[PDB]
RNA sequence: CAUCGGUUCUGGCGGGGGGAUAAAGGCCCAGGGAAUGUGGCUCCUCCGGGAGUGUUAUAGCCCUGGGUGUAAUACCCUCGCCGGGACCGAGGACCGCGCUCUGCAAGGAUGCUGGCGUAAUGGUCACCAGCGACCCGUCUUGAAACACGGACCAAGGAGUCAA
């Protein structure tokens, strides 16, 4: 008789997702990247980008 | 793909929140909206939905 | 439950697999050129007259 | 001329739709009988244009030529 | 013409059985959006070379960021833009922080004084003037001047717009 | 065409009921020659007579279609290579299915139409990017 | 007024990812360079300041590489949270999909309270006000104009019957 939102209403959320439970309290959408030093950009890919 | 898509009904957008550019009926590259936007149809999503 | 675990691993592997591609490319001195898109929406913006 | 003390009739710059309508389309009839014209021009026209070349006041003009001296002299070596 | 970004367009021929490997196209563009780069990138190679878009891919588009925005410089453009007689080259200066904000300036003042719209202006060369004697334009030399100091007269306050009256008239003098 | 002789293989070739033929008309030969209209247009055999075969056109006439029988000389006719990419195609999903079932693994079967491409890494070693400028500096020159 | 559901406008906050793992920039290290040449020195002087010299001095700047650094921030994309407002309440025992499972925001609004209980709400007519608004038929042609009819009212008045 009435379509909910399900990204307003959480239960329908749930009704129609029951993984929004765990997505939500495990923090999925902000898993962080992974551990690491970064390597270096190289000095051709520099010299190409302001290269005139 | 076809059959998930045939069997989405087409969707009904509302008008974009905040509206088009000034001029919209000219295409995207020129300073419109139509066209070919690519990654920038998301926004125009947002609008309308 | 199980398959939707299974989509956001999938999506996040996805977005992270390209991520580094391009990365890897850039450090040994080459580019990586994205695939074409697969999928696009289409909206029609003007009326049906004339 | 007298204007200030004594002006004349005004000039109307209010168009009508009679005179816009006509003006519309001579323009566009005009527009199609200098294409036609064009077609059917007997005059001579270049295939290559005339480029402008590279101005005077550009501090860099000599090492531009230079370089365009060294890339001619090491296409001429590559080839 | 709009918030403007330098983006480097890398783009090439597809590859055929006779050239595996073909030869890259790598220039530097501005403009408001990467789709805009793209196009302006096969416009340009169209007007030079055998390659267009259903022919060709890009292979790159690389975001160019100022070296040095904190800093102030001279930048010498040289363009041609096309008018009712034919293409013409015109060789300005100005006095910005970074190439895309003389490239904004330089679209103002081409559309302010000859009316040039952005799909009739070539930007051809815009480069740093590393020494001050390389400035060639007044409007520039008198801004190296050394010890340029100048003051403002006839300044008009800032008064909000929607206080509609004021019991005191406003001095020009701050 | 050149004008002379006509070559010999067009009466070697053997039409039979059902082939898909054209009609290029020679205008050496006069006998058999069929209307203005007519002339390069494909049909369907459904005669075969010594010299001569029928074929099955549908002409048009204001707002339908009408069946046409129109008897060519075989010096008009020529097959057509309109169901060759048909014949050659199914001949070729029936031993590659053949093979596919006796094997087992599954496949698509289908033509298919082209395809956005994936993505691929391109070297810069030896394959150095040039730059350009919107004119080129030795046509300024 | 409180708690809700549907739609929607707007504000703030906490995270994640990307690019030159932003570019800058600060603080250090190692080089190089110049003037719109700082200090010093010299020459003129209205001695107020100019002129010449040279590379930091009794100011500084620019270029290149390295460390802090996986720095911050801008931009783009994204995961959530907390407010402020408007319009709406269709259905009428239960069933169903569900969840945080004694119950519930889960197949459409209930709970508490106040005043009044009458022209108070509501309605009709007359008039003012803001906005909108050419005189009806017919004819013409593709249409408009032109032309034609209309002072007003009551009654009568025009696709019927037979074969």
């Amino acid at each position: 008789v009435q379509k909910k939102n399900p990204l307003r209403n959480k239960q329908i959320m749930l009704r129609l997702n029951p993984y929004a439970s765990t997505f939500a309290k495990e923090k999925l959408g902000e898993v962080k990247a992974e551990e690491g030093k970064p390597p270096k950009v190289p000095a051709s890919f520099k010299e190409l980008l302001h290269e005139a | 793909f076809k059959q998930a898509a045939n069997f989405l009904w087409p969707f009904k957008l509302s008008n974009p929140n905040g509206g088009f550019r000034p001029r919209k009926f000219k295409h995207f590259i020129e300073g419109g909206d139509l066209g070919n936007r690519e990654e920038h149809i998301n926004a125009l999503i947002r609008a309308m939905n | 439950f199980k398959r939707a675990e299974k989509y956001v691993k999938e999506y996040r592997e996805q977005e992270r697999e390209k991520i580094r591609l391009a990365r890897i490319a850039k450090q040994q001195g080459s580019f990586h050129i994205p695939a074409e898109a697969k999928l696009v929406f289409v909206i029609r913006i003007k009326g049906i007259n004339k | 001329a007298g204007t200030i003390n004594k002006p004349k009739k005004p000039t109307s710059k209010r168009k009508t739709t009679r005179l816009r309508a006509k003006i519309s389309k001579r323009a566009a009839e005009k527009k199609r009988k200098e294409r036609k014209l064009a077609r059917k021009n007997p005059e001579w026209r270049s295939k290559l244009k005339k480029d402008p070349g590279i101005p005077n006041l550009f501090p860099y003009k000599e090492r531009l030529l230079q370089q365009i001296e060294e890339e001619r002299i090491r296409r001429k070596e590559e080839l | 013409m709009g918030r403007l970004q330098e983006y480097q367009v890398i783009g090439r021929h597809l590859p055929t059985e006779a050239n595996p490997n073909p030869a890259l196209y790598r220039m530097r563009i501005f403009a408001p959006n990467e789709v805009v780069a793209k196009s302006r990138f096969w416009y340009f190679l169209r007007g030079l070379k055998k390659v267009k878009k259903a022919t060709g891919e890009i292979v790159s588009v690389n975001v160019i960021s100022e070296k040095h925005p904190l800093k102030v410089k001279n930048f010498g453009i040289w363009l041609r833009y096309d008018s009712r007689s034919g293409t013409h080259n015109m060789y300005k200066e100005y006095r910005e922080t970074s190439r895309v904000a003389a490239v904004e300036a330089m679209y103002a003042d081409m559309a302010a004084r000859h009316r040039a719209r952005f799909r009739s202006i070539h930007i051809l060369k815009v480069v740093e003037l590393e020494k001050t004697e390389d400035v060639k334009r007044p409007y520039i030399k008198q801004l190296v001047a050394k010890n340029l100091s100048f003051p403002l007269p006839h300044r008009v306050p800032k008064i909000s717009t929607k206080k509609i009256f004021s019991a005191k008239r406003p001095s020009t003098f701050s | 065409r050149k004008h002379g002789q006509i070559p010999l293989s067009t009466y070697l070739r053997t039409y039979r009921v059902g082939d898909i033929v054209d009609i290029k008309v020679n205008g050496a030969v006069q006998k058999g020659m069929p209307h203005k209209f007519y002339h390069g247009k494909t049909g369907v055999v459904y005669n075969v007579t010594k010299s001569a075969v029928g074929v099955i056109v549908y002409k048009r006439v204001k707002h339908r279609y009408i069946e046409k029988r129109i008897n060519v000389r075989i010096e008009h006719v020529k097959p057509s290579r309109s169901r060759e990419d048909f014949l050659r195609r199914v001949k070729e999903n029936a031993e590659l299915k053949k093979k596919a079932k006796a094997e087992g693994v599954p496949v698509q079967l289908k033509r298919q139409p082209a395809m956005p491409r994936e993505a691929h890494t391109v070297s810069i070693a030896d394959n150095k990017p040039v730059t350009l400028a919107p004119v080129a500096y030795e046509t300024t020159i």
